[PDB]
Parts: structure tokens; C-alpha cells; sequence
RNA sequence: GAGACCACCCGGCGCGGCGCUCCUGUACGGCGCAGAGCCCUGCGAUCGCCUGAGGGACGCGCCUGCAGAGCGCGG
RNA sequence: GAAUGGACCAACGAGGAUCCCACUGUCCCGAGCCGCGCCUCCGCGAGCCUCCAGCCUCGGGAACGGGCGAGGGCCGGCCAGC
RNA sequence: GACCGCAGCAGGACUCCGGGGUCAGCAGCCUCUAGCGCGGGAGCGAACGCGGCUCAGGGAAGUCGGCAAGCCGGCUCCGUA
RNA sequence: GCAGAGGCCCCGGGGGCGAAGGCGGCGCGCAGGCCCCGCCGGACCGGCCUCUGGUGCAGAUCUCGGCAGCAGUAGCCGCUACUCCGCGCCCCGGAGGACUGAGGGGGAGACGGGUUCCGCGGCGCCUGCAUCUGGCCGCGGGUGACUCGGGCCUAAGCGGCGG
RNA sequence: GAGGCCCGCCGCGGUGCUGACGCGCAGAUCGCUCGUCGGAGCCGGGCAUGGGGGCGAAAGACUCAUCGAACCGCCUGGUAG
RNA sequence: GGACGCCCUGCGGCCGCUCAAAAGACCUGAACCCGGCCGGCCGCCGGCCCGCCGGCCCCGUCUCGAAACACGGACCGAGGAG
């Protein structure tokens, strides 16, 4: 149902935006449940939620031109 | 320009609460009341409208001390009266 | 609830015309314990809400019990 | 009260609904597709309109419905597939086939559509904010379907 | 507004206090019938203190 | 081949292949004894060959594949 | 017609004119195209207007008629346009 | 993104902090971070309209009038009444 | 004809055995109108004499209330954009494809709003389509300062002053 | 390294299309095209000035969608050949 | 302030119940307008069995004169002026 609140809690325990959250598409039950930082934090140990890498531009062209 | 969009640059409070009358009449930088004439002391009426007069009025509001006099005045105060009036 | 056993703290709906040096006052002789400091606020509702943290050697919980908190 | 239909006991079996949220003028006009008709065929009828496969005759309200090939064999040219009409006609259906079938102990076969009354009911009134500071009505205009299944082959 | 008095902020919150339906007990003990508070406010809808 | 919707003219459609033809201009890649030079044992825009190539098609012929004609509705 | 200022124009100007080169569908003379509306469907859904009505020609008449006089047309219901 | 305009109104409304590439640029055009798909959707590809695109030969003959469109444009080096 | 007043209505006018009214249909009257009958309705109503008037509608760009055709019509054409699967909603999750493009569709304040904030449930209202969504609705909560700001100082100004 | 200097972003104006809109998004908006963009500049808060008065780089402009005399209540059910 | 049975995924339908009566969120329930069934072919006046023939401009209003291409009037109810 809605995870909003899960992702946003993460986004804050992550430290990063909610664009850079990515839950696991199998556990969509497991992170419902979560109602609580603490919760949301012991999901991010077991890698059932992650935060992405920034996804930063490429500078090898420029730095070849 | 003259009418919606100079509409939008209306954020400011020109008349605040009154004391007297807790109306949104209190002018706040001429620091005077449109209705009830705080801080003057008698109170603003005008007889052009008498629904204004009618608005704020005697018997608009509990009139306590006065109810509970004239009920008094109808029951036991004259005769209270006659001792102070025989007084000494 | 957390307050009361990590912080010493209770919270409680005071007259909003009461001061911090009252309410320090008023909380050590009707629960007959001792407050270090005394937060407050005036909620959204009106009414003020004090957060008394209580001295380090009282146990809150123990202060809480006897009201019924 | 709000029944229009007087049948002498012609053991006929009835469902009603009131405020119905759909169009007055497309329940109307679904509702009449359905009269004489077998209450199997109906359903089936219904549900290809649903399905766009069979169209529903626009015989009363047509300014604005387009003509269509599916309507050739209709007496009109013009219809169309009224999608929450259907659904709402067919439910009332179903309840009226029930009522006559649990009560006059008929068959779906034996049971056709002998009558409808479909009528105006209040519309919910909201607000059109038109141009130069005007506001004008934005009202729903709903039906009171009626709808009868009789045991007549409507002879 | 965040920067609000304390004078105007206690006559809002008497706003928000009293921005409450009728209880239903006292709709059945006085036979109200109507049951809508009529003073009841929405902010969206609301100009409070003009 | 016809069209706002309809109507019309047609009807085992169509799909996606293969040929033909046409469009565009010689594919990626490999190779080189091409290449101004450079400094190191490589780099290098380009160039030549394979290659009227490759890619594309709504046009024409064909089927080596799935398919394709209501137990619909009227009458 | 001379600080009701007269004459004078360098530099300026979304100021008002005339011409030249350049340029272009401004045109000759239009054509093709791309989006979006339109159009059809599903779901939502108003306004303005309105004696009654809604085909004409002529005559008379507030001298320019839908109704009246005399002729000539006309199944009925709709849609896209205009 | 909740203010004010009858409204969850292409209208107004004061600031603060401001990454990368191309660039003279905080311009235009793409992008990292961050935010996030607006009173709905499907078809169809008529007229016509709105927003564009191209047009052979001519080159203002059009019009009240080059209105609109188009030409022109960056930089460097000459040259300049 | 209407609405009231003072009378009358031969054992004290008519009425739940059905008043007024509404709807149809006769009769009578030159007509204004009147009467009766059936039906609906469910407590009041008159004829006649005398009396009194806020006393009769087709019009007034009449007032107020309802409401028709138009009409399933005009419209729901700003902000480049959605798609697949998973309960599958415009919700949420994953995958794509994008957009606002650091004078931002970003993060924050002043002011103005005043609970819109948060969690939980819900779709009856609203969300101009939908909704399982929500700034909507119900329930319960939420703003903690010796160091930040007010408060304090003075500015333009404004008030006070024997008079 | 000077300038009520020029080109040009935001900003602030508002020229033309007499473009869109004109039952609007909007009781004046939109799109291009523009005027300016170190200055008689632009912008916020506080404050001053009040109706035959104010303020006006002057248009009878502006004074809360109202201006060749604001608005509200009253005189006033003003008077009308 | 709606018994019970039935059918509903449910919404809700139905049967009936309480009542003198549903009077069911409310007394009576008009006109406009609308839907089902059900006749008919269409306005007024006159004749006749009754769909034919004959007559028939849109009222109010100012006005010398209005069907006027003069004005007011979509419809209906209540209120509305010596």
C-alpha cells in the first residue's frame, strides 16, 4: 500500500533523496510494517532498502577535449 | 493591472482587533478604532444608522450587574434605601 | 512516555499565566521531589505545556507511578 | 410510491434504484434497448455494449449522438455505448430477475423485460467559475430507474 | 505568522477549539435533528479575523 | 481506389518473410606497401580496397510461417 | 515670423513621411507538410438567448412581413460545416 | 505549490544559497543533485482555425503603408564617406 | 368574488357517517361566477342581513421562488510524457522513457493564512475524469531557547506637556 | 578606467502584430516582437499627506476593479410637465 | 422512526411490517416541466360524428395610424399599484 512514509524515513536515515531510495520489489510487505526510523534502519541492514550511487555526469570527453 | 494583479500585492493588516469592541477596526498605524472610537472615552455612535446602534448596545450583552439592580430595586433595596435615607 | 524513562521528564498542562520559576515551585511541593529545568510552551490549543526535567538522583518513573502516569 | 407499474397480478418481479449517479439521458435510452427483450438476451446485449460490440439506440436524446454502423438495423442512425448506464441497468436487472424468479418461481428463459420508467432526480449543483468574475451551474442531472421482468412474452 | 503575539495567537486558537461538530449525544438528548454546527469554519473557505 | 461520424466500393482479411524494383550513396569491421607529422615504438584526421556497398521501403510478383468465412444480430 | 521665441539637425528616437539596395508567399497563384484543437467514443458537463413560430416571390400596409391578400415550393428527424 | 484575486484562477506576491559541459557569459541548448509527471482519457488523421515548416520562376507588381515574414548577425584581419 | 366584524340559521346552522383544499366531470348563470358529483385529503366551514378593508393581475428591462428548450450541446487544447508488470487506481512498489535545468516544478525563511502540520482509519462531501488519492472527512496527537528572534535602543514619524 | 555612453541576462516597462483570447486562464491575461538595463534606476518594510481635499516629470491622471470630484450610512420612499 | 423472510461481494433491492394511514424524513402536494403506458395528429371560432369545410395576423402599449423590420413579454406559481 502506500510506502510513502517509508520512503521518506529512508531518505532521511539514507541521508539522500527519495529519487535515491530503491526498496526491494520482494518484500513490499516487510517495509509496510516498518512505521519507525529504527524499523526502517534494520530493513537498510538487511538490505532490503538501499540508497543509489548519485549517478554523476561522465568528465572523460571533456577531459579528452 | 488596476484589478486582479494589483490585487495579489495585498499581505498587510491595515485594521487589527480592538479592545473595546474585539472588531477588526482598530486601524493599526493611526492606532484608532473605525467602530467603537478606542481610545477615545465615550463610545462612537452615530444616529445615521441605527443598525449600527442596535449592533452594540445595552442589553447586547449579559448586562449582569444592571439585571441583577433592577430585580433588587423591584424586591428589597427601597426599603434598604429608606434606612440610608433616614440615615443618622 | 519515552520522556519520563530516558529524559526524567513529565509533561504537564499548566495555567498559561504561570512562569518557570512557579511551576519548578509548584511541581517540588505537591509531588514533594526535586526539578532541575523547566521547558514550556503555549500549545496551537492555548493551553501551556511545561516539560519538567527532573533532577538526576529522583527517578521520574517513580514520581509518574504515584500520579498514576 | 415511486413504482410506476401496475400489473393486475401479473406475478411480475421488480428492482428500483434512486439517485442513480448516471446520465438521465443515457439510462433512458439503455433501458429502452432492454424492453422486449428476454431477460438472457438482455444481459448478453448489455454486456457487448459494454464491450463495444452492440449499440444502444438513441431514440429520444440524439442531438449530438453520432451516427454509427452498428445502429444500421436499429430504426435509427444514430446511437452509442453508454458504459455507466449499462453497468447500473444490468444490476438492477439482476435484482429483478431474482425477485421473480425467487418469488414466482420463474426462469431466467420464462422472464422478458415487460416495462422501465426511468425519471429526473435532484442533480448535485456545483460550480462553474466562467469568464470577467462569473459563476454559473455545473449540476448532474440523475435518474430513478425502474425496471419490471415479467413471465409475458409481452404478447 | 510564525513570528505571531500571544494575543492574537489565543483568539485563533479559540478558532480552533471550537471549530467542532455537535456531539452526537447531544443531538439524541436534545432532539436536535439538525445536526451541523453552522459556525463550524474551513480554513480554505475561511476569512477569520476580517 | 472511399471517409469528419456515417456512407461508399470491395472481402477468408491480415501479419511477416522472400524475390523484383526503387531511394540513398559505398555500411560496421578487417587489411594496407596511403597519411601531414610526432616522439616513442606507437599515435594520427583522413585515404584506398573489400563495397553501385550497407541500410530502407507505403510499390510490384510470390508464399517457404502463422493465419483468415460466427453457434453474433436481425429476418 | 522672432523666449505667444525666429532660423538652424551634429548626436539621439518602439516618433511622422519619401526613395534605393538587400531580402523574402506581400502578391502573381497558391501547393505540400507537422503538431494541436475540431471530429467520433468513455466519463463529466454549462452559458447567452427566447410572444408564438420558423421556405419563398409579389401586392397592400408605420411606405423593407415568417404570419395578412394572391401565387409558387414543402415527408419527418438529425450531423459536419457556414 | 495552503497568501490575495468569488476558486486547488497561464494573474500577482519580499528575500537567502546557488554544481557540470559548450560559451565572453549567471545568455541560449543539454546535464548532476533535488523535485516530479498539472479540470481526464482513447481513437481518427476531413474542412477550417491556432502554433510552426518548405516552396519553381519573378522579386512589393500586394497594401493606406514592406503590416507580417525574410535578409542580416559570433569572432579575427583588412578597410570605411 | 375575497378576507375579517356584529347578528340570524324553530329544539338550535353544516363537520372523522369526512372541513378547508387539490384533481377530474356535470348542471346553472349573458357573464363575473356558483353549485353538485366521484376521487385524493384529513379539521374545520359557511348561506343570508348589517358592517369594515392592506379586497380580484398577463404585462411594469415587475419582485421572489421554481424551472424549460437549447442539450448529452459549447467546452474539460498553458506548463514536452508517459509505458510495462505487481491488489493495480491518476495509489504505491520495481523497471524503463523523460521533464523542471542551480533567476529551478530545488532547499529555506519574511508576510498573509490559522491547523492546512503528523500518524491512523475512511470515501458520504470535495478532488471541474476517476480514485483504493488527497491540502477533503472522522479520530487521536504536534511548536520545548541564558546564547535565535521579539522584548531594549533610537530613525522618519507619532504621542505627552502648566497651558 | 570616465560616462543620466552603447550591445545584452534577470529585473523594470509595454512598441508592433491592430497575433491569440474575447460565453477568457484572466472584470486587461497570453505569445512572439520590443523600450531600457549604473541611471531623474528597480524593489521591500515603516511613516507622512484625506475628499471640492490630497498627490500629480500634467494624462483631468491617480487616491483599494470607483475619479472632470472616492466610499459608507443618513436627510431620502429627494423631485420629475 | 420500519418486524421477518429472500436475494445480494456489497451497494442495496424485494416481500411485507409499525400505524387509522406511511404520514418513512416527512401535513395538504398545485402550476410549469418531465418519464412509462395509452389513445390521437395537432391552434382558435362555427357547423356536423368529428376530420373535413368556412372564418381567423401578437397581445399589452404610446400613437393620426401597429402583424409590424416600434417597445416590453421563455414558461409557471405566489407577491404587486388611488
Amino acid at each position: 500500500a502506500n510506502l510513502r512514509l517509508q520512503k521518506r524515513l529512508a531518505a532521511d536515515v539514507l541521508k539522500c533523496g527519495k529519487r535515491r531510495v530503491r526498496f526491494n520489489p520482494a518484500h513490499e510487505k516487510y517495509i509496510e510494517q516498518a512505521s519507525s526510523r529504527e524499523a526502517i534502519r534494520s530493513l537498510i541492514e538487511s538490505k532490503i532498502i538501499a540508497k543509489l550511487d548519485i549517478k554523476g555526469s561522465s568528465r572523460g570527453r571533456i577531459r579528452a577535449r | 493591472s488596476k484589478g486582479t494583479a494589483s490585487f495579489g500585492k495585498r499581505h498587510t493588516r491595515i485594521h487589527g482587533s480592538c479592545r473595546r469592541c474585539g472588531k477588526h477596526s482598530f486601524h493599526l498605524q493611526k492606532h484608532e478604532c473605525a467602530s467603537c472610537g478606542y481610545p477615545s472615552a465615550k463610545m462612537r455612535r452615530y444616529n445615521w444608522s441605527y443598525k449600527s446602534l442596535r449592533r452594540r448596545t445595552q442589553g447586547t450583552g449579559s448586562m449582569s450587574h444592571m439585571r441583577k439592580v433592577y430585580r433588587a430595586y423591584n424586591s428589597g433595596t427601597l426599603k434598604a434605601n429608606a434606612r440610608k435615607y433616614l440615615a443618622k | 512516555t519515552t520522556q519520563i524513562e530516558k529524559n526524567n521528564t513529565i509533561v504537564f498542562i499548566v495555567d498559561r499565566r504561570a512562569s518557570k520559576p512557579e511551576i519548578r515551585k509548584a511541581f517540588e511541593t505537591v509531588f514533594e521531589t526535586k526539578v532541575a529545568r523547566v521547558n514550556t510552551l503555549i500549545t496551537p490549543l492555548g493551553l501551556k505545556k511545561a516539560f519538567i526535567r527532573l533532577a538526576p538522583d529522583v527517578q521520574a518513573m517513580d514520581v509518574a507511578s504515584k500520579m498514576g502516569l | 410510491v415511486k413504482y410506476a407499474f401496475k400489473s393486475d397480478n401479473l406475478l411480475v418481479g421488480k428492482s428500483r434504484r434512486d439517485g442513480v449517479k448516471a446520465s438521465f439521458k443515457n439510462t433512458y435510452s439503455t433501458c429502452r434497448a432492454i424492453k422486449g427483450m428476454g431477460v438472457k438476451r438482455a444481459f448478453a446485449y448489455l454486456d457487448n455494449v459494454l464491450n463495444h460490440k452492440e449499440i444502444v439506440p438513441f431514440f429520444k436524446f440524439y442531438k449530438g449522438v453520432g451516427r454509427h454502423s452498428q445502429a444500421r438495423g436499429s430504426g435509427t442512425d444514430k446511437g452509442r455505448w453508454p458504459e455507466k448506464s449499462v453497468v447500473v441497468v444490468k444490476d438492477i436487472l439482476k435484482q429483478a430477475v431474482s425477485n421473480a424468479k425467487h418469488a414466482h418461481k420463474k426462469e431466467e428463459d420464462e422472464l422478458y423485460v415487460i416495462s422501465y420508467c426511468v425519471n429526473r432526480a435532484r442533480g448535485r449543483r456545483r460550480r462553474t467559475f466562467r469568464a470577467h468574475g462569473r459563476i454559473s451551474k455545473y449540476e448532474s442531472q440523475p435518474c430513478h430507474v425502474e425496471l419490471i421482468v415479467g413471465p409475458k412474452p409481452l404478447d | 505568522t510564525a513570528n505571531k503575539t500571544l494575543s492574537r495567537k489565543l483568539r485563533l486558537a479559540k478558532k480552533t477549539k471550537t471549530n467542532k461538530n455537535i456531539p452526537r449525544w447531544v443531538i439524541a438528548k436534545d432532539h436536535l435533528k439538525k445536526t451541523w454546527n453552522y459556525k463550524r469554519h474551513h480554513w480554505r473557505r475561511s476569512h477569520l479575523k476580517l
